[PDB]
């Protein structure tokens, strides 16, 4: 693929999101690099409209998957890598177990040779004294599996994967996400067979940042496909 | 590969601790691990009291792949909580065992959309004409979400 070849270093990052959630209207954006290489994806993102009005972990998942440590095998699978630099668009579907839920429209691509993602959220339904809107959730994140499946219909891929959010002093809140991935330009794209990627992700504050932010260590590694 | 023998015993245990979030941990991590001395105790901890940490460890077993835990996978399916069972659907998938098609396309009629799109996912990767076999017979005697899951198949495979 001609995509693979842009990530063979470090790339420059950037991320904006609007988002309305239940009438909170605010917005983020963030600044970093990634090394597919390694699948290593390092970022801070800050809100813009001073205070967030909800906890950081739900926005991760919505907040590039091009970075993602493709081995040399599954190098055909490689949706995210093929579609490059014209970029994708990355719809989602976030229901909440037992509370609202997000409709998200992102746009991920390359400007001029920095990946951009600009991401559009709603949220609806979701309870006052949720674990959401109450921000009962801990400052980190969990190792998940996303599925990925191809979708010959269209023309691109349906992901779906359930996100483990831990709560203060509880359990956990889930999150089903219903993920559906296409192409800007019309270029050739890859399609591949079911396969899943492996997340590992970190969360850290900055001390000398008095904004409201986020400091994001991921690792991203794709596997399911044997030869 | 290998497998580092101190943590593997830790997490292990770990899978009998008191606090939820501890045995929760130890499931994720002995997943990603991959040592055979993890499954047994690993289908234990599939009747876990608590249905979170249910959960992982089906996904866990998924990872470590091993073909011992198909048949307690295909039992834990069954379970009350829905989020259990739909990670046990993508685990089956993973595993690649023939012995899950027909629980999985039993599954694909699931209440739970998530669950219907675990099997999904799972029948799509485990493949081959047995898959592709149930998959034909279900253009027709489907209907609704599991109907059009087999068509999308056989559009797709060959």
């Amino acid at each position: 693929s001609k995509g693979e070849e842009l990530f063979t270093g470090v790339v420059p990052i950037l991320v904006e999101l609007d988002g309305d959630v239940n009438g909170h209207k605010f917005s983020v954006s963030g600044e970093g690099e990634g090394d597919a290489t390694y699948g290593k994806l390092t970022l801070k993102f800050i809100c813009t409209t001073g205070k967030l009005p909800v906890p950081w972990p739900t926005l991760v998942t919505t907040l590039v998957q091009c970075f993602s440590r493709y081995p040399d095998h599954m190098k055909q699978h490689d949706f995210f890598k093929s579609a490059m630099p014209e970029g994708y668009v990355q719809e989602r579907t976030i229901f909440f177990k037992d509370d609202g839920n997000y409709k998200t429209r992102a746009e991920v691509k390359f400007e001029g040779d920095t990946l951009v993602n600009r991401i559009e959220l709603k949220g609806i339904d979701f309870k006052e004294d949720g674990n959401i809107l109450g921000h009962k959730l801990e400052y980190n994140y969990n190792s998940h599996n996303v599925y990925i499946m191809a979708d010959k219909q269209k023309n691109g891929i349906k992901v779906n994967f359930k996100i483990r959010h831990n709560i203060e002093d509880g359990s956990v809140q889930l999150a089903d996400h219903y993920q559906q991935n296409t192409p800007i330009g019309d270029g050739p794209v890859l399609l591949p067979d079911n396969h899943y990627l492996s997340t590992q992700s970190a969360l850290s504050k900055d001390p000398n940042e008095k904004r409201d932010h986020m400091v994001l260590l991921e690792f991203v590694t794709a596997a399911g496909i044997t030869l | 590969h290998h497998t580092d023998p101190e943590k593997v015993e830790m997490y292990i245990k770990n899978l009998q601790d008191d606090s939820m979030r501890v045995r929760y941990n130890a499931a994720t991590a002995l997943g990603k691990i991959g040592d055979e001395r993890a499954v047994e105790p690993l289908i234990k901890a599939l009747k876990d009291e608590d249905g979170y940490v249910r959960l992982e460890a089906a996904e866990a077993l998924g990872e470590i792949g091993d073909e011992r835990a198909v048949e307690p996978l295909i039992k834990a399916l069954k379970d009350e909580d829905p989020d259990v069972r739909s990670e046990a659907a993508l685990a089956l998938g993973k595993i690649g065992d023939e012995r899950a098609v027909e629980p999985l396309i039993k599954a694909l009629k699931d209440e739970d959309r998530y669950v219907r799109m675990a099997a999904a996912w799972a029948l799509g990767k485990i493949g081959g004409e047995r898959v592709r076999a149930a998959m034909e017979k279900l253009a027709e005697t489907g209907t609704g979400f599991a109907r059009k899951v087999a068509v999308n198949y056989l559009e797709t495979h060959k």
